[PDB]
């Protein structure tokens, strides 16, 4: 999984060498930034339900047809509404994992890989998830570097969907 | 591979849940103790050559059969291979220390090592003796109270010893 730490040792390993000061400084950077990252992760987790609920409604408001259009890929049924809330929660959970790991690894492996194939196969619109992510960014309530951390990973997800 | 953080994340994902306060606290603690971990890796790495060479000399002094004609470390080719292995083992052990998880060590080094030595005819028991030697020397250097801000690194030394023993068991 991609993290500043596994990355640092991956570099030393590919070079067949012991870790150097070059890699140690990298890991220290990660340890220091962890303060802001953990703050962001705890906050998003604490307010996970309201963020997911609010994000889902933001999507339905931006795209009203998803609440009425017939089809299993839409949120026009209780099962579809549940699938959607589920997905939004997955995205939020992944961002907290990224903050915890200090890298995109968690999202890269559990969500981004195969993402395009999935959305295409099940006729799910990337624009839906982008709107949910934009709502989370606008309303997570974080400030300072904690907000910088959260937004970096939220925007990473948005970019992966664009 | 995985580090201490990715490990917790992977366990959580398999269960589909966010992290608990206890988990956040645990990982937060690791970060709080980070400086000690960096010091240990820097110290062991900075003395890697001496650790390997001293352990190698000791091994051959105690087990002279390895260096007698016909022995497994006889000929410069085999001696070089042996020294290389010790450096490789020490290298992956330090990676595990930095990661706070043995995954990299188990996956990229110890996996199939047993089988490799068996096919070559290399005495894994002796390799384990060499590993144990580097462990004692590595911990002595990493935990040297001189030249560093005083503090307790006992838990860290216990963790480090665990990786060395893990490697020793995988080949012995
Ligand atoms: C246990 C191994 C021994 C010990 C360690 C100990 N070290 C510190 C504190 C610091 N360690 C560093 C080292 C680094 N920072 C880096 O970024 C890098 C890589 C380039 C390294 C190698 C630093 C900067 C500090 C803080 C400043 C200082 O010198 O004090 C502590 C204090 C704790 C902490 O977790 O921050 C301790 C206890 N002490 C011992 O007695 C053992 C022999
Ligand atoms: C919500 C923004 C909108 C929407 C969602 C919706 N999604 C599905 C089905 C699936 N969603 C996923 C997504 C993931 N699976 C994963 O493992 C991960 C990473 C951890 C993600 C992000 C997948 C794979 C599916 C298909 C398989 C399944 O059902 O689990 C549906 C159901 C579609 C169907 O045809 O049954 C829906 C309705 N729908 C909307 O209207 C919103 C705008
Ligand atoms: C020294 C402690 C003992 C010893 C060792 C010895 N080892 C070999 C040969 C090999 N060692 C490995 C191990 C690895 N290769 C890797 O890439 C990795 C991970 C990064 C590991 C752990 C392998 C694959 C070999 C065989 C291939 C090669 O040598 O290039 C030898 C050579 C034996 C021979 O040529 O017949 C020796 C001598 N020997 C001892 O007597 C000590 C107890």
């Amino acid at each position: 999984m991609k993290t500043p730490i596994t990355e640092a040792i991956a570099a030393a390993d590919t070079q067949g060498r012991f870790l150097s000061n070059t890699e140690l400084q990298a890991v220290d950077g990660r340890f220091k930034r962890a303060v802001a990252s953990m703050e962001a992760a705890r906050a998003l987790t604490n307010n996970a339900q309201s963020l997911i609920d609010g994000a889902a409604q933001a999507v339905y408001q931006k795209f009203p047809y998803t609440t009425t259009m017939q089809g299993s890929q839409y949120a026009s049924t209780p099962e579809g509404k549940a699938k959607c809330a589920r997905d939004i929660g997955y995205y939020l959970r992944m961002i907290t994992y990224c903050l915890v790991a200090g890298g995109t690894g968690p999202m890269d492996e559990y969500l981004i890989a195969g993402l395009s194939e999935i959305n295409s196969t099940f006729d799910l619109s990337p624009s839906w998830y982008i709107e949910a992510l934009k709502y989370i960014k606008a309303n997570h309530g974080l400030t300072g570097q904690a907000a910088v951390e959260a937004n970096a990973y939220i925007d990473y997800a948005i970019n992966a969907l664009s | 591979m995985l580090d201490a953080f990715a490990k917790v994340v992977a366990q959580a994902d398999a269960r589909g849940e966010f992290l608990t306060n206890a988990q956040f606290d645990a990982l937060s603690n690791l970060v709080k103790e980070g400086n000690k971990r960096l010091d240990a890796v820097n110290r062991i790495t900075s003395n890697a050559s001496t650790i390997v060479a001293n352990a190698a000399r000791a091994l051959f002094a105690e087990q002279p059969q390895l260096i007698q004609p016909g022995g497994n470390a006889y000929t410069n080719r085999r001696m070089a291979a042996c020294l290389r292995d010790m450096e490789i083992i020490l290298r992956y052990v330090t990676y595990a220390i930095l990661a706070g998880d043995s995954s990299v060590l188990d996956d990229r080094c110890l996996n199939g090592l047993r089988e490799t030595y068996q096919a070559l005819g290399t005495p894994g028991s002796s390799v384990a003796v060499a590993i144990q030697k580097m462990k004692d020397a590595a911990i002595a250097i990493a935990n040297d109270p001189n030249g560093i801000t005083p503090g307790d690194c006992s838990a860290l030394m216990s963790e480090i010893a665990g990786y060395f023993d893990r490697a020793a068991a995988a080949v012995a």
